RNA sequence: GAUUAACCCAAGUCAAUAGAAGCCGGCGUAAAGAGUGUUUUAGAUCACCCCCUCCCCAAUAAAGCUAAAACUCACCUGAGUUGUAAAAAACUCCAGUUGACACAAAAUAGACUACGAAAGUGGCUUUAACAUAUCUGAACACACAAUAGCUAAGACCCAAACUGGGAUUAGAUACCCCACUAUGCUUAGCCCUAAACCUCAACAGUUAAAUCAACAAAACUGCUCGCCAGAACACUACGAGCCACAGCUUAAAACUCAAAGGACCUGGCGGUGCUUCAUAUCCCUCUAGAGGAGCCUGUUCUGUAAUCGAUAAACCCCGAUCAACCUCACCACCUCUUGCUCAGCCUAUAUACCGCCAUCUUCAGCAAACCCUGAUGAAGGCUACAAAGUAAGCGCAAGUACCCACGUAAAGACGUUAGGUCAAGGUGUAGCCCAUGAGGUGGCAAGAAAUGGGCUACAUUUUCUACCCCAGAAAACUACGAUAGCCCUUAUGAAACUUAAGGGUCGAAGGUGGAUUUAGCAGUAAACUGAGAGUAGAGUGCUUAGUUGAACAGGGCCCUGAAGCGCGUACACACCGCCCGUCACCCUCCUCAAGAGGAGACAAGUCGUAACAUGGUAAGUGUACUGGAAAGUGCACUUGGACGAACC
């Protein structure tokens, strides 16, 4: 890295510094009169302070894109979250005013929902004991889960099964399916529970 | 080279009296350092650094080992805790050097004015190859003229209008001051990132210092150093190196 | 490992001048060139001849002083004058030194057909930087 | 290292030279080297702790046998007094005894060159 | 401490050896390392916990949302009692001295199993 | 070997043979304390005065008894139990509880060190009982002697050679699992062997020194007995003795060799221990690929009259930043002979080299000169509350280049691989001189097959068009997909079916690729664009500039390595090491009913890998059974293995 191990990650939080004085603990004080003697990175191009920035929906975007083409994974993106929102419109005004209640529109609330639940929990590693190769069930770790959750999504809305199909339409239908608990990538999910579940015996083999 | 004087006279009696130790300026130095602190045990930081080994053995014209400069320092540190008196700070001032402590804290581009008299401040940014220079006036409507372009003629990538829209919303301050910039060099994104840095280093002058340093944390007024790889022979890129046979 | 230009290390006995002591990546960092012409600057012609030459005058330098060079020549090129800066050794009596200058000048002025200019540099032996 | 300093300064104080530091391997067998071919080695040494902080003998002891100089030693009951050309037995710990001794090598080191002055001077009047 | 008299084959030991010790029984000037206790798979109740209420409950999560949450809680404090662990290995506080100052401690006052 | 010279002796020289010259030396590991105890004849002075553990703990034989755990039986519950790295086989008259329950074996005590001559002896009780008022002493006897084994009769819970089955394996006559027998136990006889070793003889005495090869368990003295005298043949043959009959004890010789051996030093290595790490990195991970398709290009193989070299990491768009003629060194034919050169050779040798480099190195050590330790051996040389190291110099580092102090370059020693280049050039040695030299003309440089690296794709995050990011169409046999095939034109050139570019025509394999595998930690990977070197022209290649621009970066010592401290070592061109046994030929010797066996040498090929590292099942002794073979297993014993050496 360019950068020297003095320099820092910036922090882009507008509350963070618009935070009154008194508020302020002993140990936050202390913090913030250090980081004014420290060296900061540069802003990265990719967030900024805008209030609709979303480092989730960021992510997801920058793991959609393909050979440094980011003008095409976040148009892929924002046209995913319109036909998301545009089918909650048409579901809402279709259905009755008891079901319009129910009915969710926020776009950024069905992608962080969706892969909430596409979001495993008990996760696989092959160990070698004995010659063989055991899937042995383990914890994972936040950071893992929701690169999981994002990765299986991706991976099915680039099926070749789906012919003809534009990434928008696929990645919005598969959200909708997610969030409502349905769908290929949860189906994923649950297989990778159920083998887990059945691989339980092997749990003693890990060593951490 | 500072070379020491010979070390003993005719009759080949040592001057001094740890010379058979064979390192008598740091040996008697250590016996000062610890005659000091008897004496002070009887009678009961920011702007200044320890001297390092290089510049300790340039003092005593001895070779030293890393271990003894430990030794040293330790016993100077222990020296320091004490109600030392005026000598005894004296003689820790000997050894102690002066550092520059450099302010993190952004240099402020003068006001300047136009011929209608309005105010304005002129900075200059570089992201990559592109070179971009900013003007920022102090009252404005928003309006934002890249190379007499709009902004968002100039940039149709939304991308590159966060970067842009970043430093004026860092300080809440949309739609408040006038920007023309002219860039060259490098990509969209290069242009759009040394407009960034230009346009904030300009708009420190028409802010609060707090408000500066909250900027300068938010990593908008740190030239990004991160430039373009050469490529090496005997390898495909900057860093990846042809497919190894075994 | 890397051979070029490089004298190794010994028993600490060879003596060593300061051309030799530094490898290749020290030019011009450490050491400067011994041939100073205009051929290889950007926008430049006749850089092939001005090579020629140089190695040229070199071996003839060499051949001509047997012994007495205690250094690589200096050669620069001063419009159409050929200087040759030669450090040369104090064993040689001064009439055959003075007798190879007018020789070696006069030949290569209608060699090379430009005014050629030796200057010599004696020094009691060769100049030691270090050990190898 | 209890008396380090003391035996220091009294070595400063006689005039006399002292070493209460590590001693580094050769500083009387390789002496020609590390200080020079004109190096002058000392022509008696006086131990006052002839244990090693490890309670072997001292390293200077057979280095001086070595290189014939003759040695003065406090010898406490643990100690080798073999190579030791002037042992005396003597307990080498408390600071009082060592104190009892630095005095005494002080007094006759001081007492010896202030006759050699005096029988110098008596001389040159004669 | 046991006794050592007779025990070794030696000359004018009578009887037949008691102790036949592969090295000599001098004590070295070093301690051994602080060894690690291998570690054992955690948090494996939990995991059956939720694992069976899965079974029970057709892998619905909605319905394990409680053992589901035991089981992450108590996969993240072990995690973060491992790392506590090592930082408490790096202090020393539970044995008595950690080996590299006990080593120090040795090499201050060494075995003597020879004369001087 | 000849030749020149030299050396020794000399009317001799010296090839063969024989003789002369050998016991006061040792026995823990080199061969050697005999498995143990006790005599007479004898020997010794350690006998007498004169004496400090007498006695008790697990000596021995006999008789009796039994606490825990088994087996079996009985009731009641369940359909499983056993088995391990994982399984299978096996048993379900099985498993669990409870109760009854032995000719088997004797937790804890034992951190004790006792008894016995040794072998051995560690549950309890009782009886008998543990020689010698100097010492050594029997291999010419007498009496004992672990385990194994034989004989005969019994017991039989459990274990277990053999055997059978299951598994593993290339095979598995083993390791792993299951069942069972001889056997382990009792009684009466045999057998008489052990790494029977504490490899250290009994008795008396010393710690004085001249202590002392090394390691081990310090060095010795007096006396006596036993044993030893290069290795292997050889715990063998013959003879003899024995209750032993495939046996045990004693025990040679011939052929052969210049060694064998014991203990160490250093290094390497270990399927070696502990600890800490790996930061594109060893594993799980993140991204893009390779391995599947077509094409370009290199290589192997085949082919031709037709180069050469690299060819594991460290070869394979490599010498070439480049072969149509030239280049060219290849082949065929023709020609010249002091030849462009005070000749020439791209002839052999890179295992003679210089020159330039690869590699560990994505290391940090190399080393002059001294000094000290090892008893003055090979060797080694550090502890900071410091204990023998000091060290010039090279390297790292620092400085320097690019955009910083970061990063990337560059650098990167001594050495390793007799690593690459004799074809850059030079050059040692050897070789050709009417040719292995020089010139001219023409020509090969292909693909059965296999493979490496790239390029293009297999499309929808796509294809075409405009634009360079607010669009319109296409979207499966006229879709995506050739830079390929065929035809034509142009460029260069003297020469283009051949090289390049363009146009036309065609629209192929292919539908995200198995085992396996490469690279990348940030402006990096990925994608896109441009320029340069060299050419007359020529690469999908190389060098280089820029643009857009990520994900993971957290856990682990399980896998592979590194470092620190050790351990082991029969290796030392150093584990790609060494090494063992069976199955052919020849040679020598020995024992032989001349067929054969054995030993050694010769040393092959074959089948395994038994030993040396925890040698991948620790090794070995005795013994029994079994096996193609080293060998496997049972039982007891040994360390000539280790168990990491405070607690954790
Ligand atoms: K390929
Ligand atoms: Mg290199
Ligand atoms: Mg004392
Ligand atoms: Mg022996
Ligand atoms: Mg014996
Ligand atoms: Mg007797
Ligand atoms: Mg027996
Ligand atoms: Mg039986
Ligand atoms: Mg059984
Ligand atoms: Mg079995
Ligand atoms: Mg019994
Ligand atoms: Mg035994
Ligand atoms: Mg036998
Ligand atoms: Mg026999
Ligand atoms: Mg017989
Ligand atoms: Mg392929
Ligand atoms: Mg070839
Ligand atoms: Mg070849
Ligand atoms: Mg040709
Ligand atoms: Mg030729
Ligand atoms: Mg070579
Ligand atoms: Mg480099
Ligand atoms: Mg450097
Ligand atoms: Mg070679
Ligand atoms: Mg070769
Ligand atoms: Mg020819
Ligand atoms: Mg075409
Ligand atoms: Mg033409
Ligand atoms: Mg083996
Ligand atoms: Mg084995
Ligand atoms: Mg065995
Ligand atoms: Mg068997």
């Amino acid at each position: 890295s360019r950068y020297s191990p003095e320099f820092k990650d910036p922090l882009i939080d507008k509350e963070y510094y618009r935070k009154p004085v008194e508020e302020l603990t002993e140990e936050e004080k202390y913090v913030r009169e250090l980081k004014k003697t420290q060296l900061i990175k540069a802003a990265p191009a990719g967030k900024t302070s805008s209030v609709f920035e979303d480092p989730v929906i960021s992510k997801f975007t920058n793991m959609m894109m393909i050979g440094g083409n980011k003008v095409l994974a976040r148009s892929l993106m924002i046209q995913t979250l319109e036909a998301v929102k545009r089918k909650q419109f048409e579901k809402y005004h279709a259905a009755s005013a008891e079901e319009q209640a129910t009915i969710e529109r926020n776009p950024y609330t069905i992608f962080h929902q969706a892969l909430k639940n596409c979001e495993p929990m008990i996760g696989l590693v092959p160990i070698l004991k004995g010659g063989r190769f055991y899937q042995v069930p383990v914890p994972l770790p936040d950071r893992r889960r929701r690169f999981l959750a994002m990765k299986w999504m991706i991976t099915e809305c680039r099926d070749k099964k789906h012919q003809r199909t534009l990434m928008p339409e696929k990645l919005s239908h598969k959200l909708l399916e997610a969030f409502h608990n349905q769908g290929p990538v949860i189906k994923r999910k649950h297989d990778l529970h159920k083998m887990a579940e059945a691989n339980r015996a092997l749990a003693h083999y890990r060593w951490w | 080279p500072r070379q020491r004087a010979i070390q003993w006279g005719e009759d080949g009696r040592p001057f001094h009296y740890l010379f058979y130790t064979g390192k008598q300026s740091y040996y008697s130095l250590m016996h000062d350092v610890y005659g000091m602190l008897l004496n002070l045990e009887k009678h009961q930081v920011i702007g200044s650094r320890w001297l390092i080994k290089e510049e300790l053995e340039e003092m005593l014209v001895e070779k030293l080992s890393d271990l003894d400069y430990m030794q040293f320092i330790r016993l100077l540190e222990k020296l320091l805790t004490s109600q030392c008196g005026a000598a005894e700070e004296e003689f820790v001032q000997r050894f102690r050097r002066s550092v520059t402590l450099e302010s993190k804290k952004q240099l402020i581009e003068p006001v300047q004015y136009d011929e209608q008299g309005m105010a304005f401040s002129k900075s200059e940014g570089k992201r990559k190859t592109a070179k971009a220079e900013a003007i920022v006036y102090k009252h404005g409507s928003g309006r934002i003229k890249v190379n007499g372009i709009d902004y968002q003629l100039y940039f149709p990538i939304t991308q590159d209008r966060e970067q842009l829209m970043f430093p004026f919303h860092f300080v809440d301050r949309l739609g408040k001051h006038d920007v023309t910039c002219t860039v060259s060099g490098g990509g969209r994104s290069a242009q759009a990132g040394a407009i960034r840095l230009a346009m904030a280093k300009a708009l420190c002058s028409f802010v609060t210092e707090d408000e500066v340093e909250w900027m300068r944390q938010a990593g908008l007024l740190t030239t990004d150093p991160r430039v373009r790889e050469r490529k090496k022979p005997g390898q495909e890129g900057a860093r990846r190196k042809f497919t190894w046979k075994k | 490992k890397n051979r070029a230009a490089r004298v190794r290390v010994s028993k600490g006995d060879k003596p060593v001048t300061y051309e030799e002591a530094h490898a290749p990546h020290y030019i011009a960092h450490r050491k400067g060139w011994l041939s100073l012409h205009t051929g290889n600057l950007d926008g430049e012609d006749h850089a092939a001849e001005r090579t020629v030459e140089d190695v040229f005058l070199r071996k003839f330098m060499w051949g001509t002083f047997p012994g007495c060079l205690a250094d690589q020549l200096v050669l620069k090129r001063r419009g159409n004058q050929l200087e040759i800066c030669a450090v040369v050794l104090r064993q040689l009596s001064p009439h055959k030194y003075y007798f190879l200058v007018g020789y070696s000048e006069t030949l290569l002025s209608y060699f090379y057909k430009c005014p050629v200019r030796l200057h010599l540099q004696t020094v009691p032996s060769k100049v030691v930087y270090k050990y190898l | 290292r209890q008396f380090s300093y003391l035996i220091e300064n009294m070595a400063r104080d006689c005039g006399e030279y002292a070493h209460t530091r590590y001693f580094r391997g050769g500083m009387l067998t390789n002496a020609r080297l590390l200080f020079g071919p004109t190096v002058r080695l000392p022509d008696l040494i006086i131990f006052l702790h002839t244990l090693n902080n490890i309670f072997e003998p001292h390293v200077a002891v057979r280095d001086a046998a070595k290189m014939n100089i003759p040695t003065v030693g406090i010898v406490d009951t643990n100690c080798n007094p073999c190579l030791i050309t002037y042992p005396v037995p003597g307990n080498d710990d408390s600071p009082l005894a060592v104190h009892l001794y630095c005095r005494l090598f002080q007094t006759a080191i001081t007492r010896a060159k202030e006759k050699r002055q005096q029988v110098e001077a008596l001389y040159r009047l004669q | 401490t046991p006794s050592l008299r007779g025990r070794l084959a030696r000359f004018g030991n009578p009887r037949k050896p008691v102790l036949k010790p592969n090295k000599p029984l001098i004590l070295a000037n070093r301690v051994g390392e602080r060894r690690r206790e291998k570690g054992e798979a955690t948090c494996i109740t939990e995991m059956s916990v939720m694992m069976a209420c899965w079974k029970q409950n057709e892998f619905r999560d909605d319905a394990c949302r409680k053992e589901i949450q035991g089981f992450l809680d108590c996969a993240a404090r072990a995690q973060e009692a491992r790392k506590m662990r090592s930082i408490q290995e790096t202090l020393g506080e539970s044995g008595s001295l950690l080996p590299n100052k006990l080593n120090k401690l040795l090499q201050r006052f060494p075995n003597k199993p020879y004369l001087s």
